[PDB]
């Protein structure tokens, strides 16, 4: 059981506060909770490296496929968008960042707003109407967002609001989880309130010598349906594990073809006894590089050199291995390490199934 | 020039594990050490 | 730079001493020789390794500034607030995974072996061995009492 | 021109509570002053009222960034 | 910042309108009389890989994507006519001399490009 | 005018934040741009007619 | 080009993804990372006091006044931080976003008001 003891806690509105209650009631006729809530998830992992836990956290932050609302070109109707302050750039940036929980990309929405009054009118997300796809049984976003405001006599019409897919590493509107906690449970700590220790981190070991294997990770997910918190959280965790397995398998499929010449793998024989391998993967990140280095180092404690590089201006990951074996034996060890990674994350997903009810 | 680059990467990769910051509390005298500065200053204004 | 969102001329911070430049909004010119004759003499005559020693003063121009000055001190410092200034084999190997040189050999080292910062620096200065003996800027008669 | 949809720094959706927060803050500050002319209320005096527990009641966490951006963002509807 | 509150009614040259502005957490008396233009950024004072050396900063890409310090920039034009000599209209290459080489005349309708179309380098 | 004796004024609870109200009063009376419009009003009220009639 | 209100201006040199930025034990991460070597010679000490004061302002929920020549006490302002649950120096435990490893030193991180200067790289 690699990870145990999950704790799930939705962020809820306190209607016992009178001012919040009155504002909610008179603005949205809201007396209950919202359809979608943020959920805080705190997980404890044991017997695992921080390469794996931190790679999981990084993937859940901004390397997992996610969905957002976008506007198709020509959907912003310039003809009947009489309002001059609500420009397309502003409204599009507002709409891209509404958190949604959507289960198909066939849905399409529209915004058709008129200000037939003498005051400034505020547009809310409840004013988006679904114009395509199957009818929603449950909402996919909250109705309380402010999208814009119209001067008297003005209008805003936007058609063709669809659901787009991506990862938060490319555009941050596809980010998923926000960090709320991270710590190691097998390193002791100082009391850092004392002015003797307040310049130090607090841990009693240096990070240049410590090797923790017991962690606590906390992440918050921004918009989850109220009656399906456990299901949504479970699905997110499983997808993170699967993403990591897929990328590791992409590297595995390169390793096995070390006989055929490949632009992604280079093998040298530096001496009569030492072999050097260089793996260059385009558009890979610190997640896979760190995982590969850690597991190669665990498999070969007596290696000459292992290291990786992700230079920001190169958009690639380069892994270098130098070992005192022949090419075939080195490839055997590398495949063993990659299998260890895959096995660890499969165990993680099975544990997710067992823990979250 | 190749050595300046190499020793610069060693130094930078060390600090990405060690940290280096500066705070407002780094420039703050202790309450008793503040009174010692005032005594030194009064001696100057006494000799002046 | 193949990222299409970048419009700047980028350089190493230790090259700014040649041009007396910094990064608060300075602009520099750049032209690429296209002729064979102008390309030969750019590489053999006008490379920046020819201006490492000053013509004006006859001393060196380049070196560390600001992060490698204080990061070289922290690396070769004997004691840290945590005890001795040591790292394990994984972190000693990690200091070299960016230097763009040939990596050293750590095969006579176990995962729990500890390496001092002066040990790691020597793995780099062995390629170009020199002799040096002075006192650092750190030791000052002003601070000694 | 409005309170952002998400926190600029972390991405927490502070904008789902922005309207409630703005109205509730108006009511709370009026309660703390006790019925005074909007111009006779100094700008400085109303900004010294603590909104810690109001934001806590909205369900927004104790993050520095989220409360900063929820509290300090200027509203274009109040300047034009 | 909000350089003027009547920007959509103006045709200015090299003016920038920034969408989001904040009151400083530590304000001064000058903010009783002018509109603040800026943001309350979270700043870490540290060394991170050597990319902020000598008056440089490292920015969060997410902060940029979310509209931190984002806005719209404007450029104007003013082309005049001569009495009965010149006129506005889509040129005809056969009866007009000295058409600018490589210039895209297909964007023009009724002499001007319509509102809402992206113009490129080389377009008329 | 006779002013009351200076030995009976209560200012011991005047703080340096109380003194910023004097600056507030000064700016409110003056306006940030005060002279530029007063000068033009005088030019349109007393300067142009006198300079046209009694100078040429 | 950005700048703070103490005249400390700099160029954006690198932009990092969310998973690549440093974060504290509670998940706070910066928008900007400025070099500490920009401080000691310029002596822009009011920018560091603003980070100290505004850090407690954000948790309190208030906006305060920091006008020049008002009485200040950096000792008493640093004790306000401790009363709010923070450290005396306003420094926290931080982790490297790329490796997940913690620094052996608390990092000074907090809110500082910044401005975008109208000097655009696309124009020059
Ligand atoms: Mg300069
Ligand atoms: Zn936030």
């Amino acid at each position: 059981k690699i990870f145990q003891n999950v704790e799930i806690k939705p962020f809820l509105i306190d209607f016992s506060n009178l001012f919040i209650k009155n504002a909610a009631k008179k603005l949205f006729q809201l007396e209950e909770q919202l359809p979608l809530v943020p959920v805080n998830v705190v997980m404890d992992f044991k017997g695992i490296s921080r390469a794996a836990v931190h790679g999981l956290s990084r993937v859940l932050q901004d390397e997992i496929p996610n969905y957002m609302l976008d506007i198709k070109p020509g959907g912003y109707k310039i003809e009947d968008s009489t309002d001059l302050f609500m420009t397309e750039q502003f409204i599009r940036n507002r709409i891209n960042f509404i958190p949604i929980y959507a289960k198909n990309e066939t849905l399409v929405f529209a915004l058709r707003s008129l200000n037939n009054s003498c005051e400034v009118k505020t547009i809310y997300s409840r004013d988006l109407i679904q114009v395509a796809g199957p009818k929603l049984k449950y909402p996919i976003f909250n109705p309380t967002f402010e999208i814009g405001f119209l001067q008297p006599g003005k209008s805003l019409i936007i058609e063709d609001i669809y659901i787009k897919k991506g990862i938060g590493r490319k555009h941050a509107a596809f980010n998923l989880a926000v960090k709320t906690h991270f710590s190691h449970l097998d390193i002791e700590q100082y009391p850092t309130d004392k002015k003797e220790y307040m310049a130090l981190s607090g841990y009693k070991q240096s990070s240049m010598t410590s090797d923790p294997r017991h962690h606590r990770l906390g992440l918050c997910f921004p918009a989850v349906p109220l009656p399906h918190i456990n299901q949504a959280v479970r699905t997110y965790l499983k997808n993170a594990c699967r993403i990591i397995i897929g990328r590791i398998q992409s590297i595995q499929k390169i390793y096995e073809n070390f006989e055929e010449p490949q632009p992604e793998l280079v093998l040298f024989s530096m001496d009569e006894e030492k072999t050097k391998a260089i793996i260059t993967i385009k558009d890979e990140t610190h997640t896979i590089g760190n995982l590969l280095k850690t597991y190669i180092y665990e498999m070969i404690p007596d290696i000459s050199f292992v290291g990786y590089q992700c230079v920001p201006h190169k958009q690639e990951m380069v892994l270098t291995i130098i070992h005192k074996a022949s090419q075939e034996d080195l490839i055997t060890l590398l495949e063993k390490s990659i299998q260890n990674i895959i096995q660890t994350f499969q165990i993680l997903e099975k544990n997710v199934d067992e823990l979250i009810a | 020039l190749k050595m300046i680059f190499a020793t610069q990467q060693l130094a930078l990769n060390y600090v990405r594990n060690a940290g280096f910051t500066v705070s407002t509390a780094d420039m703050l005298l202790t309450p008793e050490a503040h009174q010692e500065v005032q005594e030194i200053i009064n001696e100057l204004l006494l000799e002046s | 730079l193949e990222n299409p969102k970048i419009s700047t001329f980028q350089m190493n911070v230790s090259a700014c001493a040649w041009y007396n430049a910094d990064f608060d909004g300075d602009q520099m010119n750049l032209w690429v020789p296209w002729s064979v004759m102008s390309r030969v003499e750019a590489e053999l005559l006008c490379s920046v390794r020819n201006w490492f020693i000053s013509t004006k003063s006859s001393g060196p121009v380049n070196g560390q500034v600001q992060d490698s000055t204080v990061g070289s001190f922290l690396l070769t410092r004997t004691n840290t607030p945590m005890g001795k200034n040591v790292m394990n084999k994984l972190h000693a190997m990690g200091l070299f995974q960016t230097t763009q040189t040939d990596p050293p050999c750590f095969a006579n080292y176990s995962p729990t072996d500890l390496l001092d910062g002066k040990s790691v620096v020597s793995m780099l200065l062995r390629q170009t061995p020199i002799n040096y003996q002075r006192a650092p800027t750190w030791y000052s008669e002003v601070y000694a009492p | 021109m409005l309170i952002p949809v998400v926190c600029f720094t972390c991405g927490f959706p502070i904008g789902t509570y922005a309207a409630i927060f703005d109205k509730a803050r108006t009511e709370y500050i009026k309660t703390k002053m006790g019925g005074t002319l909007p111009q006779n209320i100094p700008l400085d005096a109303s900004l010294q009222i603590e909104l810690k527990d109001l934001i806590t009641a909205l369900g927004i966490p104790m993050r520095v960034c989220c409360r900063t951006h929820l509290i300090t963002t200027l509203d274009y509807r109040k300047y034009y | 910042g909000w350089y003027c509150f009547s920007w959509p009614y103006r045709v200015d040259m090299n003016r920038f309108f920034q969408f989001y502005n904040e009151m400083p957490l530590v304000k001064t008396i000058a903010h009783n009389y002018v509109i603040p233009n800026g943001l309350n950024t979270i700043v870490a004072y540290m060394i991170y890989g050597g990319y902020n050396q000598e008056d440089s900063v490292i920015v969060s890409q997410s902060f940029i994507d979310r509209g931190g310090f984002a806005g719209t920039f404007y450029r104007e034009e003013k082309v005049e006519l001569e009495s009965d000599i010149e006129s506005f209209g889509k040129p005809d290459p056969l009866i007009t001399k000295n058409l600018k080489p490589g210039a895209n005349y297909e964007k023009l309708v009724d002499g001007f490009v319509p509102v809402g179309t992206v113009v490129k380098k080389g377009d008329i | 005018i006779t002013y009351g004796p200076i030995e009976t004024v209560d200012n011991e609870e005047l703080t340096e934040a109380d003194m910023l109200s004097f600056i507030s009063a000064a700016v409110n009376s003056t306006g940030l741009i005060g002279y530029n419009i007063k000068s033009f009003d005088d030019l349109m009220d007393n300067g142009i007619p006198q300079i046209v009639k009694q100078m040429f | 080009k950005m700048s703070s209100r103490s005249g400390n201006k700099g160029i954006a040199a690198l932009a990092l993804p969310t998973s690549d930025m440093p974060f504290t034990e509670d998940g706070l991460q910066p928008d900007l990372i400025v070099n500490p070597h920009s401080h000691p010679s310029r002596m822009t000490n009011g920018q560091m006091i603003e980070t100290t004061v505004g850090l407690a302002n954000a948790l309190q929920g208030v906006v305060t006044d920091g006008t020049a020549f008002l009485p200040i006490n950096v000792q008493l302002l640093s004790e306000r931080l401790a009363q709010e649950g923070l450290r005396f120096n306003g420094c926290q435990k931080m982790f490297n976003g790329q490796t997940g490893e913690y620094f052996d030193a608390a990092i000074f991180i907090g809110p500082t008001y910044h401005q975008r200067l109208q000097k655009f790289v696309l124009d020059d």
